[PDB]
């Protein structure tokens, strides 16, 4: 009864390194895992939003934990570029100090 | 790292996804938890604490747990802090989904 928005989850370093891919991304862009761990979201993002793309890594860093969200075209493995809405925020386990890293939920979206 | 396993949640806090990282620390395949409430899984005691920060968790947008107790497949219990996020639909603003970071810390 209720049909849920295609989406999956990722974590990546500051830098915009995929470090963990949640296996609905097969679903949602068309991609295994494995073809995205290792690379940078931004190598998927259109030219005319890559920088946009960039500037969220650095706002949501800034946001210390809030969440940040952006709109942006990524090309799915059969090459459509589709219009995805990414909600991200930073996290850091309060034991340590090990570098804050970024969890975004990444949604196929109209616009 | 590996102390650490994310979820996502709808609005009910039924599991909607779950990181396979908690098979090694509390016994579960995800499959298992698909669909199920993460309360079925809380120690009673634990219950009424995570019921009220659940409840702030709307207001708020984000928070954190505390400790609690959670029931593995085998052995009894562990003790897990959990850092919830509220993640919204752009159009109205309205609640989607919850995702998890969720750590144990015995």
């Amino acid at each position: 009864s209720v049909c849920q928005p295609t989406r999956f989850i990722s974590r990546h370093n500051i830098e915009g390194i995929f470090t963990f891919v949640d296996h609905r991304c097969v679903a949602t862009v068309g991609y295994q895992p494995q073809e995205l761990l290792g690379k940078n979201i931004v190598e998927f993002c259109h030219p005319e939003d890559q920088q946009l793309l960039r500037d969220s890594f650095q706002q949501v860093v800034k946001l210390k934990g809030q969440v940040l969200s952006v709109m942006f075209r990524f090309r799915s493995k059969n090459q459509e570029w589709l219009w995805m809405r990414t909600s991200s925020f930073t996290f850091q386990n309060p034991y340590s100090d090990e570098i804050e890293y970024i969890i975004c939920t990444n949604t196929n979206v109209k616009n | 790292d590996s102390k650490t396993f994310l979820s996502e949640h709808s609005l009910d806090m039924k599991f909607s996804y779950c990181d396979e990282r908690i098979t090694e620390l509390m016994g579960y395949e995800p499959e298992e938890l698909l669909g199920r409430s993460i309360y079925e899984y809380y120690h009673a005691l634990d219950s009424d604490h995570l019921t009220k920060t659940h409840h702030d968790m709307f207001t708020k947008g984000q928070v954190t747990t505390g400790q609690y107790r959670m029931l593995a497949k085998r052995g009894g219990y562990v003790w897990v802090e959990t850092q919830a996020t509220v993640i919204y639909n752009t159009k109205n603003s309205q609640p989607q989904c919850i995702v998890c970071v969720n750590y144990v810390v015995s």
